[PDB]
């Protein structure tokens, strides 16, 4: 029912809201707040007081996105991480 | 119910928001000042701390928020004033 070019659509809604809103996004009106200021919070519902987050900044985002990247070369490698995708696809073929 | 279960959530929205100029601390007097269980928040002239979930404005204070280190780190400091309130008593 859903074409392919949907589901991107609803994925790039959820991914525009949660780094603009946050969470308040999924429990009524969308309240924007800046994220610096989001991951303090979030470094405070794990227990660490927001002033270690700032003043600590600048190393962190390093960091974020130092991760990110490694991904993008970790999918191509190891061709056995989407298994879990592709034998669906064998199984039903195999039936028929 | 025949055959099943019916549950009523009774759960709590928030409804109308309005929207300020906020900061991530206050530098006072080369101290930061970070917020305990709050946020700042401006109206256009005046600083106050609020709960996150209610504007509920309050008067800045030494009890209300807590020091760490130097203004010289955090990028987006700001310059206010902070009551501390014992001089009344002292006098
Ligand atoms: C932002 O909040 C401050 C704090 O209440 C407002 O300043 C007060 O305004 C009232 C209304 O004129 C005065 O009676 C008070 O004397 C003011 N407080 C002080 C300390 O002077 C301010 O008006 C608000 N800003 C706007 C645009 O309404
Ligand atoms: C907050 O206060 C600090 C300290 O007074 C300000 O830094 C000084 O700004 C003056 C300009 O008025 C410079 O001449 C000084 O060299 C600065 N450093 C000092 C005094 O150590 C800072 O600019 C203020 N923040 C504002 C106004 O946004
Ligand atoms: C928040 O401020 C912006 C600034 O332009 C304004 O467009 C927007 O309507 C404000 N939000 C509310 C709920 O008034």
């Amino acid at each position: 029912l859903l074409t392919d070019e949907m589901i991107a659509q609803y994925t790039s809604a959820l991914l525009a809201g949660t780094i603009t809103s946050g969470w308040t996004f999924g429990a009524g009106p969308a309240l924007q707040i800046p994220f610096p200021m989001q991951m303090a919070y979030r470094f405070n519902g794990i227990g660490v007081t927001q002033n270690v987050l700032y003043e600590n900044q600048k190393l962190i985002a390093n960091q974020f996105n130092s991760a990110i990247g490694k991904i993008q070369d970790s999918l191509s490698s190891t061709p056995s991480a989407l298994g879990k995708l592709q034998d669906v696809v064998n199984h039903n073929a195999q039936a028929l | 119910a025949p055959h099943g279960v019916v549950f009523l959530h009774v759960t709590y929205v928030p409804a109308q928001e309005k929207n300020f100029t906020t900061a991530p601390a206050i530098c006072h007097d080369g101290k930061a000042h970070f917020p305990r269980e709050g946020v700042f928040v401006s109206n256009g002239t005046h600083w106050f701390v609020t709960q996150r979930n209610f504007y509920e404005p309050q008067i800045i204070t030494t009890d209300n928020t807590f020091v760490s280190g130097n203004c010289d780190v955090v990028i987006g400091i700001v310059n206010n004033t902070v009551y501390d309130p014992l001089q009344p008593e002292l006098d």
